[PDB]
Order: structure tokens, then sequence, then C-alpha cells
């Protein structure tokens, strides 16, 4: 039996009209013992809002089991630990898992949008690129939009580490030729803990 | 100098009927369903479009006498006026040619152009339009001849037609000259885009040198006022427009504070009107409800809501429609003045532009005795909440918050 515990998705805690949750997933339980016992910690003061959910057998017949404790915005960027106790009769010992936000001085993304190449406007789509990076930690959400709508047609890479240890992306936003031609607005949204509210946008289009 | 309809309230800047309406529903038809709207703000006139056929940069394929099918046929045009004139709404129709190009009035072609207008104006008098805006004037060639031209032909078909200029000049000298031909001329310039004794002198300056005639008050010919004000200051300058000799000028989403700067996605010229929580794209953080009409109507101390109030005292109270104006010095960074017409009730403007708390020190001696100062004045309205409205403050003792400005009223006496 082991376990894997999960932080709260970037946009769950960096947007407060959402609910950020850590996820205590445990694997390989056993058919004989597949009773899990799941105690939580707050900085080691012990919680009891958390949901546990119904065992559910997987193909190589082995049961996995989720509890998932709701966490506030606040406690998970200030650094608050989140602590996942396993306990099940296979286990010699109870199975302990911590998780919190990365530690380090936050730093602050910048954000630069960046015109398709002039080679790809041979094409039909263009690339509407968004560059992120200098932040810390790693954790950050990009949405883009034009003037009316949100704007979906668009892929964001992973964080990657840079040389200086803050991290960057690239998010890619994929528009008709014609309406980045006819000189229409787009904008690239980030969100990120070390932007004031924690929120910015840089603007794209045609000269 | 007898009164117009123009001089009775402020002018509404609607420059992108889709921004302005919504997603898609761009059209004159779609106008026709917020003139209740604006109704409610107290506006007496909407500055429309254009909404002529324009083909970047192609001078033949511009015909301002035909109405760009997108925003509907010259029916739906029509039928607006109607249900526009039934609500004291005016509409001033903007011709500035080459409106989808990036000089408005092209070029090499400086005759040619201006031609259509001269046959526009007519077209449009004939179709009931109460008067007409032009944009960018600065980059018209023989600008003072060309607007002489086109006030003579709209006062032609009557005194009640307005003709609006706009340039982004901001220096005063190139503004009287485009004046000095014609002085009944409303020109919205960049001229008031700081320091509150600096205000005081553009503005005094400015009736100083145009012998307290007529004019527009105004930022910018066509941006909202976010464009060059800070949120802390646009309240002040709302009272200050709303208070001062002449015609105010805004653009649609004034009247809540719009900024487009702040706002993803958004042209500075043209962003969208925040109806609702519906109104912009789902885009987290962007948009609350106190910056959307309807999060607004519904607080009295919401910048729509003090709109409201200012637009109905300009509309209906004798010295701010055409009262005399009368300036007088106070603490460093404030500008104060009263309006007064004949024995109507008087108001007093004190206007506290400076970010430091300050006593008003009001001087009355400055002030003709025609009109100085009682003791005690009833407080209007402030522009900051927590006043006691509707009772006197004592002149002598005013002291007003950061940015704060005061409204005050007072009888002949
Ligand atoms: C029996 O089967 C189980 C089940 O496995 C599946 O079914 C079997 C039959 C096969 O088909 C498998 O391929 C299937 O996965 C086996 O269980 C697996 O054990 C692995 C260990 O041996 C374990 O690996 C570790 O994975 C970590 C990452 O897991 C992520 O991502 C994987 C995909 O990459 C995904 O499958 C996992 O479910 C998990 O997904 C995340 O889940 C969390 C919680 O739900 C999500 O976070 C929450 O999301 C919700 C919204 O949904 C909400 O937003 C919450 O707020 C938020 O917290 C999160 O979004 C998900 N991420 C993604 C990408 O979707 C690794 O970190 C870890 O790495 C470490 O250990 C490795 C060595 O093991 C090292 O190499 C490495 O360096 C690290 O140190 C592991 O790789 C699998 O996760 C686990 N599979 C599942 C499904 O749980 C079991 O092993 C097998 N028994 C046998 C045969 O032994």
């Amino acid at each position: 039996p082991s376990v894997f515990l999960f932080p709260p998705k970037p946009k769950d805690t960096l947007m407060i009209s959402r609910t950020p949750e850590v996820t205590c997933v445990v694997v390989d339980v056993s058919h004989e013992d597949p009773e899990v016992k799941f105690n939580w910690y707050v900085d080691g003061v012990e919680v009891h809002n958390a949901k546990t959910k119904p065992r559910e057998e997987q193909y190589n017949s082995t049961y996995r089991v989720v509890s998932v404790l709701t966490v506030l915005h606040q406690d998970w960027l200030n650094g608050k630990e989140y602590k996942c106790k396993v306990s099940n009769k296979a286990l010699p010992a109870p199975i302990e898992k911590t998780i919190s936000k990365a530690k380090g001085q936050p730093r602050e993304p910048q954000v630069y949008t960046l015109p398709p190449s002039r080679d790809e406007l041979t094409k039909n789509q263009v690339s509407l690129t968004c560059l992120v990076k200098g932040f810390y930690p790693s954790d950050i959400a990009v949405l883009w939009n034009s003037r009316f709508v949100l704007e979906n047609n668009y892929k964001t890479t992973p964080p990657v580490l840079d040389s200086d240890g803050s991290f960057f992306l690239y998010s890619k936003l994929t528009v008709d030729k014609s309406r980045w031609q006819q000189g229409n607005i787009f904008a690239c949204n980030v969100y990120h803990e070390a932007l004031h509210n924690h929120y910015t946008f840089k603007n794209l289009a045609l000269s | 100098p007898a009164q117009k309809w123009w001089h009775t309230g402020a002018l509404y800047r609607i420059g992108d009927l889709q921004a302005f309406q919504g997603h898609g529903a761009g059209n004159l038809a779609g106008l026709k369903g917020r003139l209740d709207y604006l109704s409610s703000l107290k506006v007496k006139g909407l500055v429309l479009g254009p909404i002529h056929k324009n083909q970047k940069d192609d001078v033949a394929q511009t015909d301002l006498l035909q109405i760009d099918p997108n925003f509907g046929s010259k029916e739906d045009f029509d039928s607006l006026l109607q249900s526009a004139k039934k609500k004291s709404i005016r509409v001033i129709l903007d011709l500035t040619p080459n409106y989808r190009g990036e000089n408005s009035w092209f070029s090499t072609q400086v005759d040619t152009v201006a031609t259509k207008v001269k046959d526009a104006l007519e077209f449009w008098l004939q179709a009931g339009v109460d008067g007409f805006q032009v944009r960018d004037i600065e980059n018209l060639k023989d600008a003072s001849s060309f607007l002489a031209e086109w006030q003579n032909i709209t006062k032609g078909f009557s005194e009640d037609r307005l003709l609006i200029a706009g340039t982004n000049s901001s220096d005063l000298q190139q503004i009287l000259s485009l004046l000095e031909s014609n002085k009944d001329l409303l020109l919205t310039s960049s001229y008031l885009s700081s320091t509150g004794e600096h205000t005081k002198s553009l503005v005094t300056q400015y009736l100083n040198a145009t012998g307290n005639r007529w004019c527009s008050w105004s930022l910018s010919q066509a941006r909202l006022l976010t464009s060059f004000l800070p949120a802390q200051l646009l309240r002040l300058y709302q009272l200050m427009l709303f208070t001062l000799p002449g015609t105010p000028v805004f653009s649609y989403g004034d009247e809540i504070g719009l900024d487009a700067a702040a706002l993803p996605g958004q042209p500075m010229e043209a962003p969208v009107m925040l109806w609702d929580e519906s109104s912009f794209p789902d885009i987290p953080g962007a948009v609350s409800a106190n910056m959307t009409v309807k999060g607004q109507s519904e607080d009295p101390g919401s910048l729509l809501s003090l709109f409201r109030r200012l637009s109905d005292q300009r509309s209906k109270e004798r010295s701010l429609l055409h009262g005399d104006f009368h300036a007088f010095s106070a603490g460093p960074g404030l500008f104060s003045y009263i309006r007064h017409w004949d024995q109507n009730e008087r108001f007093l403007v004190v206007l506290n532009f400076g970010d430091v708390g300050l006593s008003a020190g009001l001087q009355a001696s400055d002030l003709p005795a025609s009109a100085s100062l009682p003791a005690k004045a009833d407080l209007l309205l402030s522009t900051q909440p927590g006043r006691e409205e509707g009772s006197p403050l004592e002149l002598e003792r005013l002291k007003l918050e950061p940015h704060e400005g005061l409204l005050l009223r007072f009888p002949y006496a």
C-alpha cells in the first residue's frame, strides 16, 4: 500500500471564487485488508472536515481510495503544512505524507505577448504567443480573451525551471489569420500569487 | 444669447455601437433599447458613430450618405431618431470619414473628401439629425476654413443644429485659431489633459481668452476620463465638468468609471460597456459587481449615482444651465468658484485636487458682492460619503478630504 499527496490546483488557490483541495490517494490496497483510515493534520493540528471517497477497484485487482481535504486559500499561500496519515492492516506502520506550498522568495511573473512570425502569415491560422517568465513558485494559470469573448483555442506548456531557479512557460493561442490581420485585440491573462491581486494581463494586436 | 438644446445638459459619445450595446448587437435598433438608460443619465444628446460606409483608406468606397449595413438599415436610423426625439434625447452624427483608417481625413484628397461631408450635412439634416461631430481636425488641411463652411451650412438649416469639432490639440493658441473664425462652434480637445491652481488657470485663462463664450468641457474628443485621470480624481472631475459654464461632453462608461486599460483585450477608445456581471468575458478578477451599471445603480455612493445627481442638477438649475462663473482664491491645491444667474439658487463648487486634506480657506472679498457668500450654505453633495447632505456647512470652516469635491447651494440674499 502506497500513498500520494497532491496539492490544490493553482487556479483554485489564486482565484478566491474557487475551492482548493489537498488530495491523499492510496493505491495497492488489497482485497483482504481494504479498510483504510485517514487522519489529517494542518500544521500538526488534527482536522475532521475531510471527505473520504468509496474505494474503487483498479484493473490490476487492487483498490484505490481517496481522501479530499478542503483548504483555505490563505492557509495554502501562507505555507501551512497538510499531513495525511494512512492506516491499513497490511502496513507495518501508518504512512505519513506532508505537502505545502514550495518554500522560497515569491517572484513576480513577467508577461510578454509576442505576435506571429511573418513566416506564419503563409497559413490560415496564426500563433499568438504569451511568454510568462521569472515567476516563483511554479503555481500559475493562464487564460486568453478577445474584446467580447474568452478565447479557448489555446495550449499552455507546463512551467519549466529556468537557470536562475525561477520558472517560465509559454501559452499559444491559435486564431484565424484574418482576425489577426484585421487588428483584433487579444489578451493573455495571468494568475500568480506574486502579482498584485494575483492577476495581470497583456494585450496583443497588430500595429 | 438664446438657449439651445446642447446648453441644457451633458453630451454622450457612443463611438462604437457593439462595445456599448454588447456582442453582436451593435445595431441602430439596439441603441433604441438603451435610450431609457440614457434618459436615466439625463443626457441631452448622443454623439453617434460614425455609421457610414468606409473601406479603410478608400476615398471612393466612402459614401457618407449610406449607412454601413452591419449597423442596420436607414429605416432603423429613422426609427431611432423618432424614439430619441420622443424621449427628448438629441442625436449628433459623427461624420469623420476614414474612421476605419488611421488618418480619418484620408490623404491627398482634401477637397474630394470635404465635398462628401458638405453633401452629408444636408442629407442628414433633412433626415432629422440634430447636429454633427468631426474629429481629428489637426489632420485636416485648411482646418479653420472647412469648419466655417460646415458651421454656416448647419446654422443655415437651423440655429438649433450643432456642429462639434474634435482635436487632439492641447495647445491654447491652436484652439483659439480654429475658434477665431467660428465662435459658435463646439470644440472638444485635450486642453484639460494635476495642480489645483493650474486647472483653475487653464479654465479661467480659456474663458478669459474666449470672452466667456459658450464652449464644451471635456478631457478629450473621444477617450474616457480614465485615459487621463487616476480613479481617485474621477468623482471630482465629474463635479467640475457638470458645474463649469459650458456643455460637458463624456464618452459611454464615464458614468461608471469605465477604464479600458484595466480590462483585458479592450481598445482604449471602445471598451465593452459593463451593464452587469455577464457583460464582460469570464476572466476572473477583471470585473466586480461595483464596476457595472447594475451594481452601481444599487449604490447611492456609486460614481453612477453621482453622475445621475450631477446631470440632474446641471439640466434643471438655471445657475448651472446659464449662470455666471466667478472663480476665487483658496488653499494652494483648491479650485473654488460660484455659479449665479439672476435671483435663482446659487451654487458653490469647492474642489480639492491635492492628495492631502486641506482647509478650503475661502476668501469672499475678491468675489463681486452681487453674489458674495453667506455664512452657511446647504451641502447639496460631496464626492465622498459621510457628510451631511441637505444640512448647512459653515463656509469659513470647510475642511476637504484628499480629492474631495463639494457642491453647496444658497439662495439669492
Ligand atoms: C494498480 O493500479 C493503480 C492505478 O493506476 C491506474 O490503473 C492501472 C491499472 C494502470 O492503468 C495505471 O497506468 C493507472 O495509472 C496504480 O496506482 C498508481 O501507482 C503509481 C505508483 O506506482 C502512482 O504513481 C505516482 O503518480 C504521481 C502522479 O500521479 C498523478 O498523475 C498520474 C498521471 O501521471 C495519475 O494517473 C494519477 O491519478 C495522479 O493524477 C493526479 O491526481 C490528483 C488527485 O486526484 C490530482 O490533483 C487533484 O485533482 C482534483 C481534480 O481532479 C482537484 O483539482 C484537487 O485539488 C487536486 O489536488 C492531479 O490533478 C492529478 N494529476 C494529473 C496529471 O492528472 C507521481 O507524482 C508519482 O511520482 C513519484 O514517484 C515515482 C515512483 O512511483 C517517481 O518516479 C517520481 O519521481 C516521484 O517521486 C508517481 O509516479 C500513480 O499515481 C497511481 N495511479 C493512480 C491512478 O492513482 C498501482 O500502482 C497499481 N498496482 C500495481 C500494479 O502495483
